[PDB]
RNA sequence: ACUCUGGUUUCUCUUCAGAUCGCAUAAAUCUUUCGCCUUUUACUAAAGAUUUCCGUGGAGAGGAACAACUCUGAGUCUU
């Protein structure tokens, strides 16, 4: 037990891996086999799962992830060299895609769970793509190959396929992300590993080669797993391994020599338990009991399997070969999220992950206990030691080096490292682990750096935590008994902490709206704040999903406003900005941190517009990375461009907060590019304070975005479905009822179930996934994740439309709709008012 | 069927189909019965109804 | 009252896609309890038939 | 490749039952709402509290079976 402490002194023997799949894919189940394999006192019953990692109600009840768990175990490595594995159990379903960033964040490797039978589906390919954005380690564990041998009864030389297919599939999707080829996945290169978590297989090429040595003995498993996979035959009358067949019929060597004999251990297990087993047994050296013969075909199968493969070794040396240790895998963890740069002396002390350094963590997690109104922080230390009943200064996600305001001291009490359910008390954490943190709930919202105080006074945060999914379902919430509203209050801020991407945001109406990303995510979310934070009636509004607000046509005439000095006078025009420029600056591909010579280099040549225009660009839209542009138009041959120079930093803030809150749906323009034609600047500095210009800026804003036409932009999901062929019709016509194009459908290699991607819009996404399920009976179901904003067919300008109540308006009147009761919904005024 | 249900045609109308059998049942008492892959597949097919 | 009222009816639904409920096909090879197994056989839309029929060489 | 290992079935009894006692499912009493309502006896249907009943597991004790060596394993078990 000791030694599981002692190991985190060695920065190397420990690696810091996140376990991402698809929904249900087996990584539960995995961390089970795996605690099962390190603690003999844990074991799981015959039919039900051990449900180990998942502490949580809902987690059990539901049976779907929700929350990621840490999981730190000692596990012995292939040679025999007991390595240490820190583990995040994250939620498969795409709806809890935060809950994987904040692991992935402070996460080296990753660990890919993808089903055998299933394929790749959607969240696989979203978490591939986010973890190429933090350039991550990739590794790739084919789980639940069982299904191809006991659900499909595929052919070994047809499973082979199967897998060379989805591994391709991987390698091709990681390559269209990112450039570095050296991420190529292969299970000769200790990449791919494959497993079933069921009955407790987990054997890679190397693991497998290494068994066969232990077998006969004098056998070099490394080179003999370099040629143990591919279009290579074995030949016995040589013993020799060839590119091309010896025979005619010959099986290639993957299946010769690995897929064969799982499928007859298997065989054996399932068809020949009374017949046929015992001999098989006897050969492989397996020796179960006549006790141990008498239990059902699964839990025999599993014990089987567990004596036969032995430990997991195969996905530890994995981890090992693949997945850097924090020590030498920390610098591109600096590199990417850190905000001052490895340049800085803080980057290269926490570059080395230096235990004696100065003290650095990163928390991104936070977690609940029994009572809930202590919350304990989660997240790695990045450099130094941090010890129990110590000092530090906690920073904010609003934190520079300038503003110490969002900082605190707070004094740490005893800390611990989570182990699942339990946790084992700690008096010091070195760098580069996982540890619990106690004491820092009340500083600590969501991202949160920790520091040591007296001393490292220029030290940064890290960036806040980076979401793939835009979260644009809204529900209000409010309680039941108005005397007991601070209570509800209370517990908004318990989920505030808890969810990573929750958004709880009060209007001028009053109403508590929470953003989430779909419809499981808030019925968790209301779930933990009835039941464990709050524990007090709540009511919730009928599901409405967020607008953005954009401009399809240049505006007639250019719109002016004026200083109430009535010296300073600013006008401006709105266009709508160019296809994918606003994507690019969504995926940071152009930042506001370029020089200028770069961004407007990158606009004059791929978006062919005016290199003096691409250098009169000014700012970006609502934040840095905005998708509204700011651009100034002021012709120097009547403005001046060092006066202005002085009132455009606040023409920018001005602008930013018009794009923030839209005229028309009281939030989120998008997609509008805004010209300043004509600046009149007073004289005087006292005339042009930031007081005066940001609300100039703002109506002036507001006034050419109204002038022209505007329109809504709906966000519209993109669903894919899995099912059987029959209810692909269905599934067609339940997706045409809710307003949905369907775009593919394509059959899964390997499979006899289709899988349908079609685009839904989001307002008419709620109840769609329990409609198809419901409708098909079980066989067809879906996961919903934002995909693009689109224009809602309307015009929010026509007032001659007449909005009857509690009826489902046709695609003309919609638009109006969608504004005029989202402004009922935010308290404001029944029409936007042109004149404002 | 002489070729299916060559396991259980023995005994699959008697009173208490294997009481006697001390491989399959315990004893007289008749519980904890255990069966074999063949009969339960041979029972399976039989009460696909 | 020996038999039951009409108005006890549950499944009354205005929406077509509860009213028509997909039927499960199992595929092809699964037959629901109690039903006799030609009829079913009879009654079954043979998608799978005709899509194992296509991909038969 | 060895010496000792000592059965399993069945009939009872006595306690404990955590666990779907039971991959099944009753009735009664009481207390709240009820629906009928007009007096008991039947009741309407939900919640709550016990209780009895058809069963069950384990432990311990006492028989018979009935034989019996062994099974099995402690190990040096050996070429």
């Amino acid at each position: 037990m000791d030694f599981l402490a002692d190991l985190m002194d060695n920065s190397e023997l420990i690696r810091n891996v996140t376990l991402c799949g698809h929904l249900h894919h087996g990584k539960t189940c995995f961390v089970d086999c795996l605690i099962e394999q390190t603690h003999p006192e844990i074991r799981k019953r015959y039919d039900q799962d051990l449900c180990y990692t998942d502490i949580l109600f809902t987690e059990q009840e539901r049976g779907v992830g929700i929350k990621s768990t840490p999981v730190t175990v000692v596990l012995p490595d292939t040679k025999g060299k007991s390595y240490l594995f820190n583990i995040m159990d994250t939620p498969g379903h795409v709806n809890f895609s935060d809950e994987v960033t904040a692991g992935l964040r402070i996460s080296d490797g990753v660990v890919l769970f993808i089903d055998a039978a299933e394929g790749v589906m959607l969240n696989t390919e979203r978490l591939i793509k986010h973890a190429v954005q933090e350039r991550l380690a990739v590794t790739v564990c084919i789980n639940k190959i069982d299904r191809l041998i006991l659900e499909l009864k595929l052919p070994p030389t047809d499973a082979y396929y199967k897998l060379r297919h989805i591994v391709d599939e991987v390698n091709g999707l990681i390559s269209m992300y990112s450039t570095d080829e050296n991420l190529i996945l292969s299970p000769l290169l200790g990449n791919v590993c494959f497993s079933s978590s069921q009955y407790s297989i987990c054997f890679t090429l190397g693991s497998f080669a290494k068994i066969y040595a232990d077998t006969f003995g004098d056998i070099n498993y490394q080179e003999f797993a370099k040629r143990l996979w591919g279009d290579i035959y074995f030949n016995p009358k040589t013993r020799k391994f060839t590119k091309k067949a010896p025979t005619s019929s010959s099986q290639r060597s993957f299946v010769e020599f690995i897929l064969e004999p799982l499928y007859k251990i298997l065989a054996q297990v399932v068809g020949d338990v009374d017949t046929s087993l015992p001999r098989t047994l006897d050969e492989l050296g397996i020796h179960l009991t006549k006790e141990e013969l008498k239990l059902n075909i699964r839990p025999l199968l599993r014990l089987v399997c567990k004596k036969f493969f032995g430990e997991f070794t195969g996905f530890v040396d994995m981890c090992v070969q693949h997945i850097p240790s924090p020590k030498v895998g920390a610098k591109p963890k600096i590199e990417h999220t850190y905000t001052g740069g490895v340049d800085s002396d803080l980057g290269e002390a926490m570059s080395d992950c230096d235990p004696d350094g100065p003290l650095m963590c990163h928390t991104t997690k936070m977690y609940s206990t029994d009572d809930g109104v202590q919350f304990h922080a989660f997240g790695r230390v990045l450099s130094g030691t941090i010890h129990a009943g110590q000092p530090v200064k906690v920073l904010g996600e609003n934190y520079t080096l300038e503003d110490e305001e969002d900082s605190q001291i707070c004094t740490v009490g005893r800390l611990w490292i989570s182990v699942a359910r339990y946790h084992i008390e700690v008096n010091r954490v070195p760098a580069g682990n996982w540890v619990l943190i106690e004491g820092v709930d009340q500083p600590i919202v969501k991202t949160a750096t920790i520091t040591e105080p007296r001393g490292n006074e220029e030290a940064q945060i890290f960036r806040p935590l980076k979401f793939n999914t835009t979260s644009v379902i809204k529900i209000a919430v409010e309680p039941v008994n108005p005397s007991e509203l601070p209570k509800m209050l209370d517990g908004l801020r318990k989920v505030n902490k808890s969810y990573p991407s929750l958004t709880t945001k009060v209007e001028e109406s009053g109403e508590h709206v929470i953003l989430g990303t779909g419809e499981l995510y808030l019925d968790c979310v209301m779930h933990d704040l009835r039941k464990m934070y709050s524990e007090i009636d709540i009511k919730v509004a009928d599901p409405v999903v967020t607008f953005c607000e954009t401009v399809v046509e240049t505006s007639s005439l250019k719109c002016f406003a004026e200083t109430p000095n009535k010296k300073n006078k600013i006008t401006m025009i709105a266009e709508p900005l160019e296809k994918g420029l606003a994507e690019d600056i969504e995926n940071e591909v152009v930042q506001i941190t370029w020089n200028r010579k770069k961004l407007g280099e990158f606009f004059q040549t791929k978006y062919d517009w005016d290199l003096l225009a691409a250098r009169s660009i000014w700012a970006f839209g609502p934040d840095a990375t905005g998708p509204n542009i700011l651009v100034d138009d002021t012709l120097p041959s009547e403005v001046d461009k060092a006066l202005l120079g002085s009132v455009k930093d606040s023409i920018v803030q001005g602008f930013q907060w018009g794009t923030r809150e839209g005229p028309l749906c009281d939030e989120l323009i998008r997609n509008v590019k805004f010209k300043i034609l004509d600046a009149v600047v007073a004289q005087e500095p006292l005339h042009r304070g930031g007081g005066q210009i940001i609300p100039t800026a703002r109506r002036v804003v507001y006034s050419a975005f109204l002038m022209a036409t505007p329109r809504l932009m709906e966000p519209y999901y993109f669903v894919e479905v899995q099912a059987p062929a029959d209810c692909v019709s269905a599934v067609y016509t339940v997706l045409a009822r809710r307003r949905g194009h369907v775009t593919q459908d394509a059959p899964i290699p390997g499979s006899p179930l289709y899988t349908i991607k079609a685009f839904i819009p989001a307002i008419d996404s709620f109840g769609f996934e329990t409609d198809l399920r419901t409708h098909t009976q079980g066989q067809a179901f879906s996961l919903s994740v934002f995909h693009h904003w689109q224009i809602v067919p309307g015009d929010p300008l026509d007032k001659s439309i007449v909005i009857r109540p509690l009826e489902p308006q046709p695609a003309p009147h919609l638009a109006r709709e969608f504004m005029i009761k989202t402004r009922r919904r935010k308290g404001l005024s029944e029409d936007v008012s042109i004149s404002k | 069927d002489p070729e299916e249900d060559a396991p259980v045609l023995d005994w699959f109308y008697d009173h208490q189909p294997l009481r006697d059998s001390r491989k399959y049942v315990n004893g007289s008492t008749y519980q904890r019965w255990q069966f074999t892959l063949p009969m339960m597949s041979t029972l399976y097919r039989l009460a696909n109804q | 009252v020996f038999e039951w009222d009409a108005s006890e009816d549950t499944s009354i639904d205005y929406n077509p896609l509860y009213k028509e409920r997909h039927q499960v096909q199992l595929l092809g090879r699964g037959f629901i309890a109690g039903i006799d197994l030609k009829q079913q056989k009879r009654e079954q839309s043979r998608f799978y038939g005709d899509l194992m029929e296509k991909r038969r060489t």
